[PDB]
């Protein structure tokens, strides 16, 4: 079967790229905030289930199933307050789908807000947005005063009795802020450093009381499912892929852009058709990132026949991640590449535990010598070695995702680094 | 590498070596070392007191 | 240097259990002081108390 | 790539205890909105928008400012000082009236972010981390800003000019030194995220509502 | 009509435009939580 | 009620809530460790008591894990042993060839289990991190190039001590343990802070340089300077 060629009228996030009215008299006149009292009446497991069914997962990184999760936060109250906490720290590079949906859909995102609270049977929601989003945050803020007039959020939210709190909180500068415990922490006032786990933030999140972490894209897309089956939503992709994708197609290619498509369309005609093509042709097309600076790189040969989705990026040694494709054609060093990547996890390392600390700081030492050629090839194996012992020993997941861009590096391109190592070994032997 | 009487040496600007670590009373075989320190007017890790009982080294 | 004339004053002995100590102290006729081993009494750790929602356990920083 | 910035403070008549600070009368009522966001006994929570908004004020964050925060707020002022040197956002030094801040991450990179930064290096004279002689423009490099699609990009007090090329950018420095303020957005015709050449998706109007609706929901 | 960009309103906001939104907010929100003490450290 | 635990196959009774360092220490087994203190909360950021549950793919941090039914312990294991050699490869790569002239010397933890579990060569061919000094008074001398960010002085501080001013400034390689302004860390347990700290960043001022570990003799006595009878 083929996936792909999304047609407008299932396309979940329309007014996208800002060509229509983002307000309460825009988002109404589409789909937005209808029969949310109807939904809201028929309740926490209603929801749940229609989530469940739709076998949405998580589109901020790692992919769990949402009606998992927020199961999870379905049990019953024990006298501590209830909060959804919606992510919107997009720091991860390559993406901008977040912060297109805070500018053109902020009431989609209300609603999708005050959906999540009511399955999960929370008082507030706290949008935490970054900090250099100052105009996104702005409409953002609109977008909840219009709705608090208009009685859609608040006390008795849609007229249905369900007292609903939507909170907008702006942080600083924090890839790792971008992470969930340490969205929490930021919203305490702290540091920003990741918790262990256990507690889970479905048990001990905010303030010490149970809270849901949940993306931008995750909840804006709940309330459409509600209005919608989920059956739908589940015929849209692969059996176990379900749904709709904003892609960000970025690089060293013609047309970049954000586009919504299907959770299964082959990357090459994704690429073809939304972006334009590599610059060069297909033919000059020299490596692709599918999910961001986290997942690792993959060659043409395997951009060659390749589906843009969960399990089938897994199977290449890679993951989709946030769905942020960065090409690369054959006119660019991949290595000089991925050692500014280690140098952005370097500068957005939190600092508190050793593996990520040493170790990425060391990485970005030894990336920084392999692209002048300064190294040795029994350094390629060592650094192989190192970025295996970062991953899997860090308390959060940045430490894992700062090892596979190396680790793919090392896996694709090994014939790059050792001539660059023999070419600087004549230059320097020859004074 | 003959081994014959001992001698504590300087750096070339002048300056003691020796850091009062005690490696050496430590390591010694016939405990012929006795080493008492503490730190210099300039606060560096210098020794008061390095003795070598040449009767009790057994070289 | 440090002199000294106490023969015994280097001399300390180990013994797998306070009885056998006691029986070898004895059979050589020494005075003898006997100290109960003190051990760590067990604690309650929890890493989740360091956020509780209302008790003073919330640590400021991490 | 050192950061050039030290994270101890040394007195000085221009940064110390004695520097006066107090936030206005509006920022006042600022605060105490902001404050009741969070729960009671939870005002710790506070920490960052009052620090930012004291920053908005003042321009930077002297240690006089940082300890009133901490006094409003009833924290400790380590904390407050663990909060300020984690976060970026802030100034603890002075800065000039225009912050221009060019992200020089790998989706950048891979189109000609270096000849942004050349050409605004050129345009103000001045290096990478320094400030001009009039105090009014600061240049730094920053990583990803969220804006990948429209590459390359410089924020500029809270405003994204993207898409840019070395002459868009030597024009906006001058729209900004000569008094005007240019439009934020990207400047190679595109409004948005969009693709160049015309859109592949969402050309026909969009469905009202209802249009789908399950027949239980 | 869909050739137009409608996002402009955020061409004219101010250093204080957010914070001036949450404090307009205030009104419409609901009383907060309490944990039963005025600080942790109380 | 008790729950059953193994320890590499050897059953043991805990309470619920005992963490996997607990029960191992129950069982006889010292799981190597540097952040952590049992008199001081869990922070769980040094890394170096990663064990290996039988069927887990992950280690986890056992000072802070608890400890759920039938779990089998592998502290002696391949992953264990590996785990321990890459952390303390992070922690002495950065840390600085101070050992002659340091104070800690033969009585260093870093230096214990290094030699214990760790390995006996070093692959880092880089420049070292050089951090500057504080002072925070006449008692304690800092050297903070030898810290290794265990944040035990802190939660000590804060918890312990009832002052709050030692925290972390900065992030990144570049974090560092301080007070951020010249202030003296004054109280009347300030020293238990140069006992806690595993490595010779803290060490005792009136006791710098004297002397080393292994020639002192110990003599248990009791303290007569107050009523508590320390
Ligand atoms: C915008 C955004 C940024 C994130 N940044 C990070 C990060 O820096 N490190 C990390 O380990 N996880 C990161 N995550 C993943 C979160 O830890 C967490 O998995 C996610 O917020 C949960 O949302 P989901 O249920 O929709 O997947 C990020 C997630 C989002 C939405
Ligand atoms: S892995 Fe890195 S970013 Fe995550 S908690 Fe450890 S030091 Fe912080
Ligand atoms: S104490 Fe002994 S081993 Fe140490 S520096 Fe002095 S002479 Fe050398
Ligand atoms: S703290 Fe330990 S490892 Fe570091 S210099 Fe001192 S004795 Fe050596
Ligand atoms: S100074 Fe010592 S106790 Fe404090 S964090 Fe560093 S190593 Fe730990
Ligand atoms: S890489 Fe520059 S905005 Fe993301
Ligand atoms: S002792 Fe457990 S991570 Fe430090
Ligand atoms: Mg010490």
């Amino acid at each position: 079967t083929s996936f792909g060629s999304l047609k407008d009228e299932d396309r979940i996030f329309t007014n996208l790229y800002g060509r229509h009215d983002w307000r309460l008299k825009g988002a109404q006149s589409r789909g937005d905030w209808y029969k949310t009292k109807e939904i809201l009446l028929k309740g926490p497991d209603w929801i749940l289930g229609e989530v469940k069914t739709s076998g949405l997962r998580g589109r901020g990184g790692a992919g769990f199933p949402t009606g998992l999760k927020w199961s999870f936060m379905n049990k019953p109250s024990d006298g501590r307050p209830k909060y959804l906490v919606v992510n919107a720290d997009e720091g991860e590079p390559g993406t901008c789908k977040d912060r297109e949906i805070i500018r053109h859909d902020p009431h989609k995102l209300v609603e999708g807000c005050l959906v999540g609270g009511r399955a999960m049977g929370a008082r507030a929601a706290y949008i935490y947005i970054r900090g250099e989003f100052y105009n996104e945050a702005s409409n953002l803020q609109v977008a909840i005063r219009e709705a608090y007039e208009a009685g859609l959020i608040g006390k008795n939210a849609c007229g249905s009795g369900y007292d609903f709190d939507v909170f907008v909180v702006r942080g600083a500068g924090a890839y790792i802020c971008g992470e969930e415990t340490a969205l929490i922490e930021s919203i305490e006032g702290k540091q920003g450093k990741p918790r262990l786990k256990p507690p889970f933030p479905a048990d001990v999140g905010v303030f010490g009381c149970p809270t849901t972490v949940a993306n931008v894209e995750t909840v804006a897309v709940s309330p459409t499912i509600c209005r919608r089956g989920g059956a739908w939503f589940a015929s849209f992709g692969r059996e176990r892929n379900s749904g709709t994708k904003l892609f960000n197609i970025s690089g060293h290619v013609n047309h970049p852009c954000t586009v919504e498509e299907e959770m299964s369309v082959p990357l090459k005609e994704l690429i073809e058709k939304h972006a334009g093509g590599v610059i060069g042709g297909w033919d000059n097309l020299l490596a692709v990132i599918p999910g961001g600076s986290s997942t690792p790189l993959i060659p043409k040969s395997v951009c060659e026949t390749v589906l843009m989705d969960f399990d089938a990026l897994v199977q290449a040694q890679t993951g989709l991640g946030t769905a942020a494709v960065i090409v690369m054609d054959r006119s660019t060093d991949i290595v000089k590449a991925i050692a500014r990547l280690i140098e952005f996890y370097k500068h957005e390392s939190c600092g508190q535990c050793t593996p990520c600390r040493e170790g990425v700081d060391w990485m970005n030492k030894v990336m920084a010598r392999f692209v002048k050629g300064d190294a040795r090839p029994a350094e390629i194996d060592s650094l192989w070695e190192i970025s295996k012992q970062i991953e899997g020993h860090t308390i959060c997941a940045l430490g894992d995702g700062a090892a596979w861009p190396v680790q793919g590096l090392i896996r694709h391109f090994r014939p790059e680094l050792e001539e660059r190592m023999q070419q600087f070994a004549l230059q320097h032997q020859a004074r | 590498r003959f081994r014959g009487e001992h001698a504590l040496r300087r750096y070339p600007s002048g300056e003691e070596r020796c850091i009062a670590c005690k490696l050496c009373e430590a390591v010694c075989p016939a405990q012929a070392i006795t080493i008492e320190a503490e730190p210099r007017a300039d606060g560096s890790r210098r020794t008061t007191r390095y003795d070598i009982d040449m009767t009790k080294c057994i070289y | 240097w440090s002199s000294t004339a106490d023969p015994l004053s280097n001399l300390v002995l180990t013994f797998s259990t306070k009885e056998d100590a006691v029986a070898f102290a004895e059979k050589n006729g020494w005075s003898f002081d006997v100290e109960e081993r003190k051990v760590p009494k067990p604690k309650s750790k929890s890493y989740g108390a360091n956020f509780s929602w209302n008790k003073r356990t919330r640590v400021s920083t991490k | 790539g050192a950061g050039g910035a030290l994270f101890v403070h040394r007195d000085t008549p221009e940064n110390n205890p004695d520097t006066p600070f107090d936030f206005t009368p509006e920022n006042y009522k600022r605060i105490e909105a902001i404050v009741k966001n969070y729960p009671e006994g939870h005002k710790a929570a506070a920490v960052l928008p009052v620090l930012d908004l004291a920053q908005r004020q003042n321009g930077w964050l002297p240690i006089s400012a940082m300890n009133k925060v901490a006094e409003i707020l009833q924290v400790p002022p380590m904390r407050v000082y663990e909060v300020a040197t984690f976060y970026t956002m802030y100034n603890r030094k002075p800065v000039g009236k225009y912050h221009i801040q060019v992200c020089t991450t790998t989706p950048c990179m891979l189109r000609n972010s270096d000849s942004i930064l050349e050409a605004i290096q050129k345009k103000l004279g001045i290096k990478v981390g320094e400030t001009t002689p009039d105090k009014l423009f600061t240049l730094i490099e920053v990583e990803c800003l969220g804006a990948c699609v429209n590459a390359p990009m410089v924020q500029i007090n809270d405003n994204y000019y993207e898409d840019l090329t070395p002459k868009d950018i030597e024009e906006i420095i001058d729209e900004l030194k000569a008094g005007k303020i240019p439009k934020p957005g990207p400047r190679s015709g595109r409004f948005s995220c969009e693709p160049a050449g015309g859109l592949t998706s969402l050309t026909e109007p969009p469905k009202g509502p209802g249009f789908g609706v399950q027949a239980g929901l | 009509d869909n050739s137009t960009y409608r996002n402009l309103q955020h061409h004219e906001y101010s250093t204080y435009t957010f914070l001036d939104l949450n404090v307009e907010l205030s009104k419409f929100r609901m009383p907060q939580p309490s944990s039963g003490r005025q600080s942790p450290r109380h | 009620n008790l729950i059953e635990v193994f320890v590499d196959g050897q059953s043991v009774m805990v309470e619920p809530g005992t963490t996997v360092l607990q029960a191992c220490e129950k069982v006889g087994m010292q799981i190597p460790r540097f952040c952590y203190h049992e008199r001081l909360s869990v922070a769980g950021n040094c890394r170096m008591c990663l064990v290996e549950i039988e069927k887990a793919p992950k280690v986890v941090a056992a000072c802070a894990m608890p400890v759920m039914k039938g779990w089998n312990i592998l502290t002696n294991s391949e992953k264990s042993k590996k785990a321990r050699e890459g952390v303390m490869e992070f922690l002495l790569a950065n840390h600085p060839l101070d050992c002659p002239i340091c104070d800690q010397g033969g009585e260093c933890d870093l230096q214990d289990q290094s030699m214990m579990f760790g390995s006996d060569r070093s692959r880092f061919l880089e420049g070292k991190r050089a951090v500057e000094d504080k002072n925070i008074g006449p008692l304690v001398k800092t050297i903070m190039t030898r810290c290794i960010q265990c944040t035990r002085c802190i939660r000590f501080a804060s918890e312990i001590a009832g002052v709050d001013d030692l925290g972390t400034t900065g992030r990144g390689n570049d974090m560092q343990v301080g007070t951020y302004i010249e202030k003296m860390f004054m109280s009347e347990l300030s020293g238990n802070i140069i006992d806690i700290c595993p490595v010779g960043a803290l060490t005792s001022k009136p006791y710098a340089f004297t002397a080393r570990p292994w020639e002192t003799r110990k003599t248990e006595s009791i303290d007569v300077m107050d009523a508590v009878g320390s």
